């Protein structure tokens, strides 16, 4: 009853800390605890919300080239939902579209698990969600929203003295946000203190996302030469430990290889990164890598740049959509081929109109 | 591209 | 007496803040003339000081004309407490009325760290309002958005419907028409409307009628923002408010759009005959620019410079709204080069709108 | 343009 209830809560402690084989441990002992008790429904979909929230961290601890299933088991008892495992519901499915990338949907359930927020009973389970909320705003460049958000949950951090992974991907969202409205020094001056925090934690997908961040900061300011050791460092890290994060890493390279005209070094992190994307199925890098590969060494031809685009805008992200149509715009009135530039510079504004009416 | 978390 | 007449001077601030001019104004003349039959007392002397420079500015609000920074410099020449909460929030609305965006915010974002020492929580909403109000020239949304839903909200408890809750609702709609909900801005618009018709009052009418036509021109609906932006301009021109000069030029821009260049000319001239009777050099350069772009050759040395003198002004807003409307008038006449020239300059006035927050 | 307060 209240006891394997109360285990419930203590593997959900255990997920959140990123404690991986504390929690699948604690997991086969509730699973042997249940089948040994009576028809409990408030219990089994308290399971079930717990052990979809498990299987999120163990994908981003150890991730593979039943989410649905488990998904569509949850949705199909809603009706019974009530309180804190309501809050489970649209908290957990609201993690889980953030992972698909599919951010408006992903805010509405935030949203809707914010109205409920009361059945947190401590402020640093609480810090989770505010990073998260933070987290999804970033990527629709909510920049008001995503600050205000990761600056709640970094106060906590601070305040009770967590130095974990949450407080670091909150520097990393702050500094993010500031690129964003280009104050890259006091941004630059936030990813030093993450990639530090980021070495004392010892792990390497954070070592690496860090190393990348910068990269990322530096590549808005313009210093393309200090940014590629920044984007190679992280794309090292992250194939070594077979991390999907190692082909955006790629793909930022390639990318600056080609603003910079190392058209050398440019192929070979392009033919690099799409066997990379290959091997993840990643299709929207694939088309990402297409996209620049036409633009920068290729004839860049139109019609593929627009499918690029058409498919980029239909998958929903405009973030991206944004910086390399602005990028292909700048490109072609560089070279003063006017009316193609002309030609992004339009689809660069109905983006831009997009990312503002979703806010 | 967006900053990674 | 020195206790007595900081009441009497805190109820001349009250009618300031009600808009009671001739009321105010009695009161003003009744308090300086005591003043003059006292010892010296300064922070009294300055309390006065800056009330007047209070009253001035709610006088040229009601009644403008075609001595500010004079007064200006006797303040900035001498507090603490109250008397520094006025003096950077008085300070901070003479630069929002000079245009000078960044300075009033930085003005006010000083005012409100000793918004303590205000009790009275109306008191506070005008503050608030203010505060919305420069955040939505420099299009900072979210900030503005915030701000005047607090200033809304309190307006709404008291159920005090006066001229400061009309123009919450135009900022929120404001706001809205920035980020393309043009159907939550039109809704906030009407209620806006009908406030201002029961304050009979004929700024407010007119402003909401400008704002109509102003959210329904960002949908696309020209004929009906045309009739809105003629109706704003010709009362505000009858009550000869410089407001006439913004709601002509408007009515001029959407003649421009509408291809209605007969018309387009009789409101340009009517537009700079105005603006130049309110000495208004940047509506004068505002002019300018839309009738080289649409009712001139087009030249790109005349609009680039009208442009550096907008930028220069630091009005990004309205720069960005007109490089827009340059640029996609140079590219549905298939002018690509100068369509790539404009589009460039507007994603470096967007940029420089971003840096500023 | 900017809308009117
Ligand atoms: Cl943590
Ligand atoms: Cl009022």
């Amino acid at each position: 009853s209240e006891e394997v209830a109360v285990k419930l809560n203590e593997w959900y402690k255990l997920i959140r800390a990123f404690e991986a084989d504390q929690a699948e441990a604690l997991k086969q002992e509730i699973e042997y605890d249940l089948e040994d008790m009576e028809e409990n429904q408030d219990l089994l979909l308290y399971f079930s919300l717990m052990e979809f929230r498990h299987r999120i961290m163990l994908d981003k601890l150890m991730p593979v080239k039943p989410f649905s299933d488990m998904l569509n088991e949850i949705e199909s008892n809603q009706q019974k939902l009530t309180g804190l495992l309501e809050y489970y519901f649209y908290y957990f499915r609201g993690m889980y579209e953030f992972k698909q990338k599919n951010f408006i949907l992903a805010i509405d359930h935030y949203k809707h698990a914010e109205e409920k927020l009361e059945y947190v009973e401590d402020e640093i389970e609480k810090a989770e969600f505010l990073f998260k909320v933070a987290e999804v705003y970033y990527h629709i460049k909510q920049t008001y929203f995503s600050m205000n958000y990761a600056s709640q949950a970094l106060d906590i951090y601070t305040k009770y003295e967590l130095y974990g992974r949450r407080r670091v991907q909150c520097e990393f969202i702050i500094a993010g946000n500031l690129t964003d409205v280009y104050h890259h020094e006091k941004a630059l001056t936030h990813l030093c203190s993450a990639l530090e925090h980021a070495r004392q934690l010892e792990e390497a997908y954070m070592i690496a996302a860090a190393y990348y961040n910068v990269g990322h900061c530096k590549y808005s300011l313009g210093d393309y030469k200090e940014a590629e050791g920044y984007f190679k460092t992280a794309a090292a890290i992250f194939e070594e430990h077979n991390f999907q994060q190692a082909v955006q890493a790629v793909f930022s390279l390639t990318h600056i290889y080609c603003k910079e005209g190392k058209y050398d070094k440019a192929v070979e992190a392009y033919d690099r990164g799409i066997k990379s994307a290959a091997e993840w199925e990643d299709d929207m890098y694939l088309t990402k890598f297409r996209l620049i590969h036409e633009l920068y060494l290729g004839s860049g031809d139109l019609n593929v740049l627009t499918e690029c685009f058409d498919l980029l805008e239909s998958r929903q992200l405009l973030a991206d959509a944004e910086d390399l149509l602005h990028d292909t715009a700048e490109r072609f009135n560089q070279l003063e081929h006017y009316e193609s530039a002309a030609f992004f510079y339009r689809r660069l504004m109905n983006i831009k109109k997009k990312l503002a009416e979703q806010r | 591209e967006r900053g990674m978390t």
